[PDB]
């Protein structure tokens, strides 16, 4: 995705309060635009041309954006490639939501928090509503959330929760086990949204064309007081940290979302018969195939050739007739097989998804014809009576000519 | 307004849309229809409306937007 990008913005003194996210990334190489999210001047598309590669929502409580940003320009912004990062504090607004329930992530009521009465800091206004998060019930996939080791991190957010048989979403950060959601001035009178562990304060997405979603869920969490802040639970005893960590995990998830950590690439694919260097037209049947894909990943800022150890390959009809691993030779995954006895059209699948990276499908397709009428094995030894048989009739007849034409009476 | 001429009877359902499906050609008497298969959903949605309860007044705004003024609403946004 191309280095430009949109804020949209709530005050537009939010970028002084929020300096270190942003500085660390220009420093990355991002062009930020600064918006207030009700500006007429706004808008994505302009004659199809998709003029913002990347999109900033740290704008909660707004309730319709300004020009032509609806809720479905932004799913359709998706759609086309693009990938957003929204955050939303306790005041949620109607389009956050909206837009939560269009990518499959649904946030709880405008005046809620993750209320926690055992994992609060000490800096709380007495209501519990800051929230100490552990760095345990994390998503553990350092694609995502880095290879180093984070100090505990705070929350200031909205509960979200998600379908726990839902294939694409994921969550990178879950609640604790006794934080619920439910507003924190009125008694508890039905069955609080995102009661246990499954509370989710940071949810991503990472749709069929691969577009990277983040929902964070607290504005603050990207703050600058949370970057520099001193984290300890008020319950006793409990170590007092110096820095919060959640510098690291901020920075990780940006560049996660804006392609840059998990990337993965499909080459050229080749196959061709094991002896040759042309893919012939219409194997036939039983011969031998060799398969060689290249598989590149974007480290920093340049293509590298990947490490793959579990990578597998399908030769599939309706349903698979054959799985192998590929194995890594030069630069290329290539394995080299035999082809089923049935003929027909089969085609190679090579689908490549992991927990945070992308995901690599590559499916090219090749027709198996039986054998012709000359590639049938001749002159076979348990034959030889019958060939025999035959040919000794032909001297017969031969012999029997002679005989009867010229044959003498007597 | 909806007749079959083979049929002599006006369909029940005049209204259908499609999920999966999208037309890609009819011919000039209607005689051969061709629809697309489209893609698989980009994205998964809910199925149901986000959680409402009724704690707290819901008070939904309207829309206050033409086509000369295109300005939205922020809540929390100071005043000049
Ligand atoms: C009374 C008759 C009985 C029939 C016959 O003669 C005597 O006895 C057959 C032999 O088995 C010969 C084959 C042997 C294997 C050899 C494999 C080569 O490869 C191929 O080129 C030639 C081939 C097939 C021979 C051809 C002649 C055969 C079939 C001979 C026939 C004419």
């Amino acid at each position: 995705s191309g280095p430009r990008t949109l804020v949209l913005l709530d005050n537009l003194n939010v970028r002084e309060t929020h300096s270190l996210f942003f500085r660390s990334l220009k420093d990355r190489g991002f062009e930020l635009t600064f918006k207030t999210a009700d500006d007429p001047s706004l808008s994505l598309i302009k004659y199809g041309e998709f003029l913002y590669d990347n999109l900033i929502i740290f704008s909660p409580s707004v309730e319709d954006f300004g020009g032509n940003i609806n809720v479905e320009t932004i799913s359709a912004f998706i759609d086309g490639g693009g990938s957003v990062l929204v955050a939303a504090s306790s005041d949620i607004g109607d389009p956050l939501r909206e837009l939560g329930s269009e990518c499959g992530i649904e946030f709880d009521e405008e005046k809620t928090a993750v209320i926690d009465h055992h994992n609060y800091d000490i800096s709380d206004l007495g209501q519990h509503t800051l929230i100490v998060a552990d760095t345990e019930n994390l998503l553990k996939a350092p694609t995502i959330v880095g290879k180093s080791s984070l100090n505990p991190i705070l929350f200031r957010g909205v509960g979200m929760v998600a379908d726990p048989d839902n294939p694409l979403v994921l969550d990178i950060l879950t609640g604790s086990s006794t934080s619920y959601s439910f507003f924190p001035d009125k008694p508890i009178t039905q069955y609080p949204h995102a009661v246990g562990k499954n509370t989710l304060l940071i949810a991503g997405l990472q749709a069929r064309n691969n577009a990277r979603v983040i929902f964070s869920g607290s504005l603050d969490f990207f703050s600058d007081s949370f970057f520099n802040s001193a984290v300890q639970k008020a319950a006793p005893g409990s170590q007092r940290y110096s820095q919060t960590g959640n510098y690291e995990l901020a920075v990780a998830l940006s560049r996660w979302v804006f392609k840059e950590e998990g990337v993965l690439r499909v080459g050229p694919v080749s196959h061709h018969r094991v002896g040759e260097t042309a893919p012939p037209n219409a194997y036939t049947v039983t011969d031998l195939v060799e398969y060689s894909i290249v598989i590149q990943q974007l480290s920093n800022g340049k293509w590298v050739p990947f490490d793959g150890d579990d990578i597998q390959l399908e030769f599939v009809r309706i349903d698979p007739f054959v799985r192998t691993f590929l194995k890594k030779k030069g630069g290329k995954y290539s394995v080299q097989f035999k082809l089923p006895d049935v003929y027909g059209v089969f085609q190679f699948k090579v689908d490549y998804n992991r927990l945070g990276y992308t995901h690599l499908y590559s499916s090219t397709q090749v027709s198996v014809r039986p054998l012709q009428h000359t590639q049938y094995e001749r002159f076979i030894p348990s034959a030889y009576p019958y060939y025999a048989s035959a040919f000794s009739m032909m001297l017969g007849l031969f012999i029997f000519s002679i005989v009867f034409l010229h044959m003498k009476e007597k | 307004p909806g007749f079959d001429r083979t049929r002599n009877a006006e369909i029940g359902n005049k209204d259908i849309k499609f999920k999966h499906l999208e037309e890609a050609f009819t011919s000039e008497h209607w005689l051969v229809r061709i629809y697309k298969v489209k893609a698989p959903d980009n994205r998964e949605t809910l199925d149901h409306k986000p959680r409402v309860t009724n704690i707290f007044p819901k008070q939904k705004y309207l829309s206050k937007k033409t086509t000369k003024r295109k300005r939205g609403y922020i809540k929390n946004k100071l005043v000049f």
